[PDB]
């Protein structure tokens, strides 16, 4: 049952702030106040999130990893920045230099204990656990770096529960940072080792989906940000809901992982249609599979009709028929045997839990395992190399007691992550 | 001379509120009227719930009705050995509190669906308990096997080629309808492209009315569950016989209803509805357990069978003579007052380890290994409870089951 | 040179137990490459060793060759495969007192050395040892050979599966790496020579061997540091895949095991082709 979301750096963070605003009020749960829900089903299951202490205040259980203060108090003084309990805020007032040695062995190092004690506090909550949520982004100094060791650390605390990992891998086109590939071969690195089920979003497949998927033409953060919260909600939380057909990270698991890997997958939501207009409620079903898998659509960078899939698994959440469900599916799998790998009946593990995202009629999740990621940590890894080759901004991670050794090491680990995942393309 | 029923997975117990609720609808007890004579088991609590909130709330004793707030898992280990165990001797313990209070019973009923984590799992072990309790009695499991295209759980084979080997040798007579052949039925033969899962269990909740509830109560053809095991099972192989009904006609669009004998019983050997792939050609090879209900002469079906033992292009039965066991009910079927099934005055719940299922079993096999292909969902039970073992060896056991439908005729 | 994977097949005698609770000597041998089991189909190997061939006598059979190829510049692996028990650390390093894949280890080292001291002044010799242990799990890193395997040994897991001595519970692998070079003519060269113990055969330990048969039946990455990089794979140029190979199976006569052995018999027959890519 229980969940403990992990905030490392400072994207991973102001995710944490789009994150947790979503599943509150996919929660009812108000800033310090309680459950407002409307219904009385979002609260049988909350505890995947939460701890009981006050009777009003549920406090979401994760843990805010950071190496720059003035991220997490920006959290902290924003909206629902005053939900957190303090304990949870891990900072490193250090400096958070953009190095994948900073927020994770000279910075980081230190408020790691001091998070630990919170992850633990809330692990011990009450009933039985389940695992933890992680939200960051690989291309920074905490984040990659410090949350990359929340991690180690949580599994080797509890190699029992499950550990999802919902990352924003350096997207393609334009790299918001210039280290990026440093700091993210880095943390690919840790999580090829330590999470179970990673959900890697890009920035600018998001801007695309969001800029033409949605009119929208001032896509802000908190809108990409938003966005992809709305996916990890669909996951998680959404399967600890009742459903005709309900499978829980477990589940999705141990029904996407053909290899040991861990492998990388791919979110997609379902009804992405802009406001006003759009809202054409196509949404009977053929038009979820419709949507979920096109191309364009998929937070990833890579284009699935760029590689088969090994695993695929629409986790819908709305009241539907399990004959209009499963047969689609099916369809789907036939119109597109070319690209779906060698296992056509199958290849598509169909979930379905009943209540949908409060204000829709019909959504479905979707979390693809096509071998295709295979084409993006080439990318990245590509990018490391052409600057490792010069140790470009290197200093900047050695200066903060790092290796030479330690960079050989992830684009190595992680190159070798690209190797195995085509023993299966083909 | 009575039974009892053990409705086990929701599945089970959404199909026994609902063969439990035609039968008071037929029987002039309303709500609160007697008593019950079955229970319900279920490791996940707000399907069980369902039956303490709504309708029939008050009909059952809230001790003939089993949960573990625990944990489900569609997994049959977890199930049947893990959670599950920790459960059955209290369930056990009211199928000889309630197998007691009785006189002179006839046998158990076990209301399952093949292919879940309650339902496969847990029962495995409850009729395997059973077995060894009351060896000297009916078993007769009426299932909700696996549907030929359209199933639900990733998993559902691994499922159920665990409920099949564990229950084989417990008391096969393990009718089985899938959705998959069958669920088409809901779209050919009542139409709907709008099936709750809801729906497939209504319909199980029926053949397997048919099985049990109304089997273990008196008629002018009793059959008791030993009876099946005897009658529908050449060998030793937990042999897997096919579920089918008959007038799955729609209670709005067409009326024809008043459809005789004669042809609700033709109606069973046609591949389109029998809860299982569906393609066998006409019928074609078995033992069938004719099992009527409602208001049927013995001459009309001592001719009706006679006229079809003698169509050849439903091919039977080798080395024994004859493999026609006529089951006669009294009180007609019922339905949910207002689900989507039409409500006849008779009904013919026929099934058999050839006929097309026969093929269904074939259908329904073929897709689970193209998935199991490499261990395939595996990792979705193991880590709720279930090895490379129960997948592999329960695959092995349907193979022996479509060698069985095979040998036993052709 | 196009060359097959040579598989020779060594049968223990029956121990304790088998030949307490009585038990009979199952395999039949005729000429010195065929094994049968009974009514059933006849095995042949590039050599068939009954439990009575001396450990000196395994070795001239297998590994001897071997020695002679990798000092020629080529690479050699020599792997005993084989259901826990059998007979692999046995004939792979182990005591004397049976069959073939004798002392591979200890024969290997003084054969390589004495080879060379025979060789004239020029053309030096550079041999360096590794000796590492169980890819599966955590994989754990004349005379100044024995030194160290005798220190290898040592620090090997121990495991044991039927009235055998020390019963592993790692794929043990010794590498030998025998570098060459004519200081006349400076022409060098070089080859590494494999020598993996492997781990029980047999089918929540034994699903994780079945995951990690699984696993590595479907190829396993290629990384260099850690998880990837163990089990089924340092005995690889053991089975295919490979250079001058030789595989060792191991047998138990006792019918106890008779399937086990049928599915060893099995390897090494298929091994034998070895259409390596
Ligand atoms: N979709 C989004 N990506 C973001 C957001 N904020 C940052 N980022 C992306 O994340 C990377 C930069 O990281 P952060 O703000 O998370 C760095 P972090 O604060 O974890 O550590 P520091 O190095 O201590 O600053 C980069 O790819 C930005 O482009 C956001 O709000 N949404
Ligand atoms: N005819 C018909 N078949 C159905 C209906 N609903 C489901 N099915 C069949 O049942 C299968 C779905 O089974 P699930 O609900 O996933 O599994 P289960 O049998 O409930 O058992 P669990 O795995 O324990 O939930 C599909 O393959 C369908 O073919 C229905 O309304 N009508
Ligand atoms: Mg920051
Ligand atoms: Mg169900």
């Amino acid at each position: 049952r229980e969940i403990v979301h992990i905030q490392a750096g400072q994207c991973g963070n102001q995710i944490g702030a789009k994150f947790w605003e979503v599943i509150s009020d996919e929660h009812g749960i108000d800033p310090t106040g309680s459950y407002h829900g409307d219904s009385d089903l979002q609260l049988e299951r909350i505890n995947v999130y939460y701890n009981e202490a006050a009777g009003n205040k549920y406090v979401p259980r994760a843990i805010l990893v950071d190496l720059e203060p003035g991220t997490m108090d920006s959290v902290r003084s924003g909206p629902f920045g005053q939900i957190f309990r303090p304990d949870n805020f891990v900072f490193g007032q250090s400096g958070a230099g953009n190095n994948w040695a900073k927020g994770h062995y000279t910075e980081g190092a230190e408020l790691v204990d001091s998070v630990l004690d919170v992850v633990r506090k809330e692990s011990e909550s009450c009933d039985c656990l389940q695992g933890f949520q992680l939200t960051h982004s690989l291309g920074g100094g905490t984040g990659s770096g410090m949350g990359t060791l929340l991690i180690s650390k949580i599994r080797e605390e509890y190699p029992d529960r499950i550990m999802n990992t919902f990352s924003v891998v350096p997207s393609p086109k334009v790299s918001d940072t210039v280290v990026e590939p440093y700091n993210a071969t880095l943390s690919v690195h840790q999580l090829v080792e330590n999470t179970d089920e990673t959900y890697c979003i890009d920035n600018e497949a998001l801007y695309d989906i969001c800029f033409r998927t949605l009119k929208l033409t001032t896509p802000t953060y908190g809108d990409l940000n938003h966005l992809v919260s709305a996916t990890m909600s669909g996951v998680t939380t959404c399967l600890r809901f009742p459903g005709q057909l309900n499978a829980d990270l477990r589940k999705l698991a141990v029904n996407m992982v053909p290899f040991p890997r861990l492998h990388f997958f791919m979110p997609g939501f379902a009804p992405l249609t802009s406001r006003g207009s759009q809202q054409y409620r196509a949404l009977t079903v053929p038009e979820l599979t419709q949507q979920m898998f096109d191309a364009k659509n998929m937070m990833a960078a890579c284009d699935p009709r760029h590689g088969r899939y090994l695993t695929v698994a629409a986790v819908f959440r709305g009241r539907m028929s399990m004959k209009e469900v499963d047969e689609q599916m099916l369809n789907v799998q036939n119109k597109n045997s070319s690209y779906f790998v060698e296992w056509i009946p199958n290849n598509v593990k169909t979930a379905v839990c009943d209540i949908p995202p409060r204000g829709l009629k019909m959504s479905a999740t979707f979390i693809g395992n096509s071998t295709a990621i295979q084409e993006l940590f080439k990318r990245i890894s590509e990018q490391f190399t052409a600057m490792f080759r010069r140790k470009a901004f290197l200093h900047w991670y050695t200066g903060e007691g790092m290796d030479e050794m330690e960079f050989t090491e992830a684009e190595s680990n992680m190159n070798d992550l690209v190797s195995e995942y085509q023993q299966y393309q083909d | 001379r009575e039974c009892i029923s053990i409705h086990v997975g929701q599945a089970g117990v959404q199909i026994g509120n609902a063969c439990w609720e035609l039968y008071c609808l037929e029987h002039g007890i309303q709500p609160d009227g007697h008593v019950p004579r079955a229970v319900f088991v279920d490791l996940e609590p707000t399907v069980i719930d369902e039956v303490r909130t709504g309708t029939y709330r008050q009909l059952f004793h809230p001790e003939q009705l089993i949960t573990g707030k625990e944990d489900a898992a569609n997994n049959y280990a977890r199930g049947h050995y893990t959670i599950g165990k920790e459960i059955i001797d209290l369930v056990l313990d009211r199928i000889r509190k309630l197998a007691d209070q009785c006189t002179g019973l006839q046998g158990f009923s076990v209301f399952h669906s093949f292919g879940g984590g309650t339902g496969s799992g847990f029962t495995s072990l409850l009729m395997e308990r059973l077995s060894v309790d009351y060896g000297k009695k009916s078993k007769l499991e009426f299932s909700i096997y696996p549907a030929p295209q359209v199933s639900t759980a990733v998993v559902e084979p691994y499922n159920s080629i665990l409920t099949t080997h564990t229950t084989l040798e417990h008391s096969d007579c393990a009718f089985m309808v899938d959705n998959e052949a069958i669920y088409d039925i809901c779209r050919r033969n009542l139409d709907i492209e709008r099936p709750t899962y809801t729906n497939l269990n209504r319909l199980i909740g029926q053949i397997v009315s048919s099985i049990t509830a109304s089997l273990r109560f008196d008629g002018a053809l009793n059959v008791d569950l030993t009876e099946f095991q005897t009658n529908l099972v050449p060998y030793p192989r937990g042999h897997f016989p096919l579920a089918t009904y008959a007038p799955v006609i729609s209670a709005e669009k067409a009326y024809h209803e008043q459809l005789s004998v004669a042809e609700i019983t033709n109606a069973c050997f046609e591949p389109a509805n029998q809860m299982v792939k569906c393609d066998p050609r006409h019928g074609k090879y078995m033992a069938c357990c004719l099992l009527y209900r409602g208001d049927v002469v013995p001459k009309d079906v001592n001719a009706a069978i006679a006229t079809i033992k003698t169509k050849r292009t439903i091919q039977f039965v080798d080395w024994c003579p004859t493999g026609f066991k006529v089951g006669i009910n009294y009180e007609p079927p019922t339905v949910v007052p207002g689900g989507d099934l039409a409500k006849v005055q008779r009904a013919v719940c026929m099934l058999s380890n050839t006929t097309a299922i026969a093929e269904a079993w074939a259908r329904l096999d073929h897709k689970f290994d193209l998935m199991y292909a490499k261990r395939a969902f595996v990792h979705w039970y193991v880590g709720e409870g279930m090895e490379e073992g129960e997948f592999s060896e329960a695959r092995e056991d349907m193979a022996a089951l479509e060698k069985d439908y095979e040998e036993v005729g052709v | 040179a196009e060359c097959s994977i040579k598989v020779m097949c060594r049968f223990r005698p029956l121990n304790e137990a088998e030949i307490l609770r009585g038990d009979k000597f199952i395999p039949k041998f005729k000429g010195e490459e065929t094994v049968v089991i009974g009514q059933g189909k006849p095995y042949v190997f590039d050599r068939v060793l009954p439990p009575n061939t001396t450990q000196e006598q395994v070795y001239n059979a297998c590994a001897k060759q071997i020695v002679k190829d990798v000092l020629e510049g080529y690479n050699g692996t020599i792997f005993a495969y084989g259901q826990t028990s059998s007979g692999k650390t046995h004939t792979m390093e182990g005591k004397l007192h049976d069959p073939q894949l004798m002392g591979i280890i200890p024969r290997i080292a003084h054969d390589i050395f004495d080879h060379i001291y025979s060789m004239d002044e020029n053309l030096e010799f550079h041999i360096k040892v590794s000796y590492f242990e169980i890819y599966l799990d955590k994989i754990r890193d004349p005379e100044e050979v024995m030194d160290v395997i005798d220190e290898g040994k040592a620090n090997r897991h121990v495991a044991v599966t039927n009235m055998n001595e020390h019963s592993s519970r790692s794929h043990s692998i010794f590498l030998i790496n025998i570098k060459q070079e004519n200081v006349e003519t400076e022409k060098k060269l070089s080859g590494k020579l494999y020598l993996v113990d492997l781990a029980g055969s047999e089918k929540k330990s034994l699903s994780a061997l079945g995951n990690v048969i699984s696993a590595l039946a479907e190829g396993t990455k290629t990384h260099v540091p850690y998880r990837d990089s163990k089990m089924t794979r340092i005995l690889q140029d053991s089975l295919g895949g490979n250079c001058r190979t030789t595989i060792v199976i191991c047998c138990s006569p006792s019918v106890f095991n008779e399937a086990e052995t049928k599915s060893t018999l099995m390897f090494g027959q298929r091994a034998k082709t070895i259409k390596n890519t």
